[PDB]
């Protein structure tokens, strides 16, 4: 399943 | 120039028309049966106010930050027309519960390229937002910031990644990919659906000096949004918002007093007494405090050539913790209540500024990084 994360 | 006023805020308004009373109640107890909360209650999330005691929540546990706009606070459904069932439609509403019936707006599903599928049981939460451009260009934006539920799958009792995740997956991406060989068909939507930019909790740095002074709308603050909790309806202990004190402001009732001289007569070109009034009663209006007004600023008020007594005025907190005024608000009939100023007030006294806000960033970083051990 998709997960969103960004960085930083 | 002309008085500062109401007039020159940018003010979004929602590109949509109410929706009949007759349909609000399918689509309440539509949304109650998909999210097992109650018909009359706003499922959405409110934010507290970042206090002291929240610098020590930042270290245990993982945070998202991103910057809170000035614009609408609403809901997006995706569904069907309550008396049309065969007629895809979208609805935003806000805390109140006003449903915005929004038209020839639409919502692509991967991989179909027949144009006729549509999404269903889909609830976003956003912010609506005017992005001004050069030439007195201006676009109506959506932006998106959790996901309640996509495809009748509920996505509430998730982590935040996740609720995201799905998002961009289902909605966002269609979407750009049908936005950039649609292009003709994009340019009629009543606004633009996007992602909101967001930080890793530690990166406050990033939105004040390079995000935030280049977004094509206003600012009014920072949304913490923990990571490792699920989403709550109504208000969230962990979902904070902050605010420097120059953007907390109140509506007062203004009315200048002039200084009665025992020799002749009164000089209207000297500096009066600018007394604040707090609403309470019907018409009873009680005194708060003096606006403090320097020489220049008088003198700029007299310019103006415009009534100042007798009117609502939008005041703000200085450096000294004095009142200043800040702009006429001549779409209110009312200074706000006692009940509101204390609230404002008390978001202030246990306020945190935003030197101590950056000074406790690195401490914030290293405790993070503790965690992904």
């Amino acid at each position: 399943s998709p997960s969103y994360s960004p960085t930083s | 120039s002309m008085a500062p006023s109401e007039k020159d805020i940018e003010e979004v308004s929602v590109p949509g028309v109410l929706a009949p009373r007759d349909d609000v109640r399918v689509l309440k107890t539509r949304i109650a049966k998909l999210l097992g909360t109650s018909p009359d209650t706003f499922p959405g999330s409110q934010p507290v106010s970042f206090s002291k005691k929240h610098l020590q929540a930042l270290k245990e546990k993982n945070y998202f930050v991103c910057e809170k706009s000035d614009g609408i606070r609403c809901l997006l459904y995706m569904t069907e027309h309550p008396r049309y069932e065969n007629r895809p439609s979208v609805y935003l509403f806000d805390r109140k519960m006003n449903f915005y019936h929004v038209e020839k707006i639409f919502y692509p599903v991967e991989n179909d390229k027949s144009g006729k599928k549509y999404h269903v049981d889909t609830l976003l939460d956003g912010e609506l937002v005017l992005d001004i451009y050069p030439g007195g260009k201006k676009q109506l934006r959506y932006l998106v910031f959790d996901c309640l539920a996509c495809d009748g799958i509920v996505y509430m009792s998730r982590l935040l990644d996740k609720r995201l995740g799905i998002f961009a997956k289902s909605i966002q991406k269609p979407l750009d990919e049908y936005t950039k060989t649609h292009m003709r068909e994009t340019a009629i939507f009543p606004f633009l659906t996007s992602l909101k930019k967001m930080e890793l909790g530690h990166g406050i740095l990033k939105l004040f000096n390079e995000v935030i002074p280049r977004l094509r709308h206003g600012n009014d603050g920072l949304i913490f949004t923990c990571t490792e909790t699920p989403y709550v309806s109504g208000t969230d202990q962990s979902l904070l918002k902050w605010k420097p004190k120059e953007m907390n402001t109140i509506d007062f009732m203004l009315k200048l007093e002039f200084a009665q001289p025992e020799e002749g007569d009164i000089d209207y070109s000297a500096m009066p007494e600018f007394q604040l009034g707090v609403w309470e009663g019907r018409n009873m209006y009680s005194f708060f405090a003096f606006m403090y007004v320097d020489e220049k600023e008088w003198e700029k008020l007299k310019s103006f050539n415009v009534p100042l007594s007798e009117r609502i005025v939008e005041c703000y907190l200085d450096d000294e913790n004095r009142w200043r005024f800040l702009r006429f608000r001549d779409d209110k009939r009312d200074a706000n209540h006692i009940s509101t100023v204390k609230s404002v007030l008390q978001s202030i006294e246990d306020g945190v500024s935003k030197e101590d806000l950056l000074k406790e960033m690195p401490i914030i970083r290293e405790a993070y990084y503790n965690r992904k051990k």
